[PDB]
């Protein structure tokens, strides 16, 4: 009673039901360093300008 | 010129040259550490972005 498959079906993305658990962590990764802060707040204008030796602006 | 313009003006000058040179110092200073410890926002010389990776499922599974 056993039917061949058709061309196209053994190549098919099956859904696989299983009791094992999903692996949290396959890579075995270690914790990420954390980031560098974000930049926040208003961009302010340069307190007395570009203070390069004596320019004022 | 009046001996109170002129003083007054002198001490708004020293005022603001006082302040830049204490931004002066503590630009200094910031740049000194953000160059030894890395954490600011500056020299931060690029790393591989990590949106390049492919995370399909490749041919073999151990990867
Ligand atoms: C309602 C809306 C409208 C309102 C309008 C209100 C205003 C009305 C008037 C409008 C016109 C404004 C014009 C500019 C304002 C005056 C700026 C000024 O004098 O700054 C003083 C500035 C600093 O002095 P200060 O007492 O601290 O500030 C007074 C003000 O508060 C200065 O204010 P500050 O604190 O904001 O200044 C900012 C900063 C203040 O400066 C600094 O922080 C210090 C750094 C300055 C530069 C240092 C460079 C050193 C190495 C170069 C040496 C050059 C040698 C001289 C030139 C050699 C020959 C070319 O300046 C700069 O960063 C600019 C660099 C210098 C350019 C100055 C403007 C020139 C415009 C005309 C150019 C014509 C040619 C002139 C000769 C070219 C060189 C100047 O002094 C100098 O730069 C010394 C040179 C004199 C500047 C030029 C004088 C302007 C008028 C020139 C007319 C005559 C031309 C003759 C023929 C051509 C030449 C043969």
């Amino acid at each position: 009673g056993w039917v061949r498959p058709d061309l196209g079906e053994l190549s098919k993305v099956t859904k696989v039901k299983t009791d094992r658990p999903l692996p949290e962590n396959p890579y075995h990764s270690r914790a990420r360093p954390e980031p560098n802060p974000e930049v926040e707040g208003d961009l302010k204008p340069a307190r007395h300008g570009s203070r390069l030796f004596f320019w004022t602006m | 010129d009046a001996p109170e313009k002129n003083y007054e003006r002198t001490m708004a000058i020293l005022q603001i040259e006082s302040e830049k040179a204490e931004l002066r110092l503590k630009e200094l200073e910031v740049r000194r550490l953000m160059r030894a410890k890395g954490d600011g926002p500056w020299f931060q010389y690029p790393t591989i972005d990590k949106a390049l990776i492919d995370h399909s499922p490749k041919a073999t599974p151990d990867n």
